[PDB]
Formats: structure tokens, C-alpha cells, sequence
């Protein structure tokens, strides 16, 4: 399969709700090493986005369980080997994602719209390790901070304040900050700021992205809002 | 917990 | 693992919404050639309604793109003949597992019903995507169900949810593979009008399946109509 | 139409 059919098979996998074959399709689309659509950006970060999402999923409701068992032995340490084999998966999907951005995605980013989607997306994948690392962590967690802190600069400098890019980045930054360093108020004057920025300019709101910039503002004011 | 976007 | 081990491995990936893993824990215990229990009868017909539910959803999908461009429509139909065969695999595990194990060991009328009922079931989901195989797979359906139902009708209380349950497939049999939806109302009438007449016959332990089933029986007979 | 489970 040459790039227009892998691209159409992701399309049906979608589709089909098949999103391991939808993602293999698009990690086929990137080996090829040519700069990504924004159609093909969008097909690879949706498909990757549902494959890590059942295991992030899976883990937490077994976490949960492994926690909520602490008194019945034999039930715990079922558990707390079937969480390991889930971050066993975890991992090497977030590496098969880091491994794309790091050898062809930063690297071919030729405009300030898709570097800061790129990091911001290295600065997720690395998150998503981060929430299952128990003494690598701090290596993790300091490469999902510098990812997201360069994505954060450029899209303050290159993009409006109501662009969904930099109102996404915001809001998994200030996630970041909130769930991986413990840090609550930096996290809130994080998507505060994000929030009251965009509020401030909604005339620079574009037909084609409104509805991603108004849903995530709802979401930058529920962090806000619950953290609080 | 949290969420993000996507 | 031992049996015990498989059945809680299997709970917790049902809690975990991984399906293959569970369906994989109650294959194993079924090997194991032990009469299963209602508990694992219910964890094995779980995991892999699960399992086959993912392609038969997946199958409708692409079939109707693969309907409504000359290129994407060679790929659609061999996408669609891709989901088929595990489909087919799904099916044939499921009835592979019921002809050596499941149905020669069901000592009980109960658990024949429900594996006959089972048969029944996966036999129609090869029938939705069967296109000249068909009519023998239309026709193990339609035996198994048969059987299953005549058995219910003998054994069983009007309220038990799986000569209900089994009432409702049939009828759906009926209505989807055989386009009969006069008798897929009238199975589902009569199956409705029984239990309603028999409410004394509810048991505490089954009563919300039973309720469940009724309504769901009535829902089919009120769309058909 | 729906069937069960």
C-alpha cells in the first residue's frame, strides 16, 4: 500500500472503530518520512489518542482494584500483576509514539502550528509514562515538562490566544502540573490565564476551529473550577 | 481524572 | 493458572473492558473439561458476546460504506472480507468449544437450553455475513434454537431469564435471517403474555433479567409492528 | 433488533 491508500485504510478503520489498525496505518503513513497533512496529523493523533486510551483506561479501573483489595491477599497480587502487564503495553505504545515524533515529526515541523502540536504531543506520550512510573520517573517527568514548556513558548509568541492548539496545550500543561508534579496552584494560573486570554479575544475565533476552541475553554474552566 | 484535549 | 485463578483473571478483565483476555481465561477454564458453573457459563457468554460484537459492528460499518469511487470500493469489500474471517474464527471457537465440551457435559436442562441457545446465537451471527454456505448455517441455527426452546418450554418456568432470553433471540432469528416478522411477533408475544400471566414464578436471584427480557421482547414487537 | 445478553 502506497500513502493515499494507507491514508484511506485509517479512514475505515476509524470507521470500523479499529483503531490498533487504524494507528498501524498511520505509523506506515510516517515512516515514509514525508511532512504530514493536516489530515494525516489529525488521522494519526486520533488513532494513537483511542489505542493508548483503552490502556490508560484498563490500568486506572485495575489500579483502582489493586488499591481497593489491599486487604485480601490473594485478590491484590492478581491485580497488581495484570496492571504490570498493562503498562508493559502502555509503555510501548507511548514509545512507538515518542519514537515517531523524535525520528520524523519534530524533525520535519516546518511551521509554527505543527511544532507546537508535535511537542505538545511529546509532552502527552511522555505524561501518559509518567502516570504509570514508579526512579525513572523524574527523567519521564522532566522530558513531558520540557516538551510542553517549548510548545508553550512558541505557541504564545506564533499563535492567537484563542487558537485551539495553544488553548489544548495550555490545558494538558496545566494537567501536567496539576496530576504529574502535585502543583495545584500553578496549574490553575495556568489555564486561568489561558482562559481569561481567550475570553478577552474571540473576535480572532476562525469558522473551521470555533467549536475546539470554545469546547476547550469549557474544559481549561472545569480544571480550574474542580482543582479549586 | 483530569481531563485534556483531545 | 488453576480454574479459580482463570475465573477471577477473568473478572478482572471484564472490569477492564479487555474482552480477548477474558475470553481467552474462560476458552482455558472450558479445556479444562469440567461442567462449567452458572457463574462461569455467564463469564464465558460475557467475553465472547464481547469479542464477536466487536466485528459484527465493524462488519455493518464497512458492509454499508462497501454499498454507498472505484478504488476505496475494492478496499472497503477487502476490509470487510478481513473482519469476516475473524468473525468466522470468533464463531467457530465459540462452536468448537460448545461441541466438545459445553453441550456433552450440560447434565441439567438449564444449562442445555442455555448452550443450545448459544449454538443458536453464533450460528446466526455466520448466517448475518454468510453469502451458497448459507442456508446450512441458517438451518444449525434454527435447529439449535429449536431444540433449545422446545426444552424451555418443558423444563423451564415462563419467567426464567434464559427460556426468555431465548425466546427473544429466535424471534430475532425469525424477524433478521428468515424475514418472518409475523411469527418473530408471535414468539415474542406469546413468550411476553406467559411471563406476564406466571409473575408468581420470579425469583428474587432473577427477577431483573426476567423484567429486562419482557420489556426488550415487547420493544421488538411494538418496532416490527 | 436487540437481542440477549
Amino acid at each position: 500500500m502506497d500513502k493515499n491508500e494507507l491514508v484511506q485504510k485509517a479512514k475505515l478503520a476509524e470507521q470500523a472503530e479499529r483503531y490498533d489498525d487504524m494507528a498501524a496505518c498511520m505509523k506506515s503513513v510516517t515512516e515514509q518520512g514525508a511532512e504530514l497533512s493536516n489530515e494525516e496529523r489529525n488521522l494519526l493523533s486520533v488513532a494513537y489518542k483511542n489505542v493508548v486510551g483503552a490502556r490508560r483506561s484498563s490500568w486506572r479501573v485495575v489500579s483502582s482494584i489493586e488499591q481497593k483489595t489491599e486487604g485480601a491477599e490473594k485478590k491484590q497480587q492478581m491485580a497488581r500483576e495484570y496492571r504490570e502487564k498493562i503498562e508493559t503495553e502502555l509503555r510501548d505504545i507511548c514509545n512507538d509514539v515518542l519514537s515517531l515524533l523524535e525520528k520524523f515529526l519534530i524533525p520535519n515541523a516546518s511551521q509554527a502550528e505543527s511544532k507546537v502540536f508535535y511537542l505538545k504531543m511529546k509532552g502527552d506520550y511522555y505524561r501518559y509514562l509518567a502516570e504509570v512510573a514508579a526512579d525513572d520517573k523524574k527523567g519521564i517527568v522532566d522530558q513531558s515538562q520540557q516538551a510542553y514548556q517549548e510548545a508553550f513558548e512558541i505557541s504564545k509568541k506564533e499563535m492567537q490566544p484563542t487558537h485551539p492548539i495553544r488553548l489544548g496545550l495550555a490545558l494538558n500543561f496545566s494537567v501536567f502540573y496539576y496530576e504529574i508534579l502535585n502543583s495545584p496552584e500553578k496549574a490553575c494560573s495556568l489555564a486561568k490565564t489561558a482562559f481569561d486570554e481567550a475570553i478577552a479575544e474571540l473576535d480572532t475565533l476562525s469558522e473551521e476551529s470555533y467549536k475546539d476552541s470554545t469546547l476547550i475553554m469549557q474544559l481549561l474552566r472545569d480544571n480550574l473550577t474542580l482543582w479549586t | 481524572r483530569s481531563p485534556s484535549f483531545p
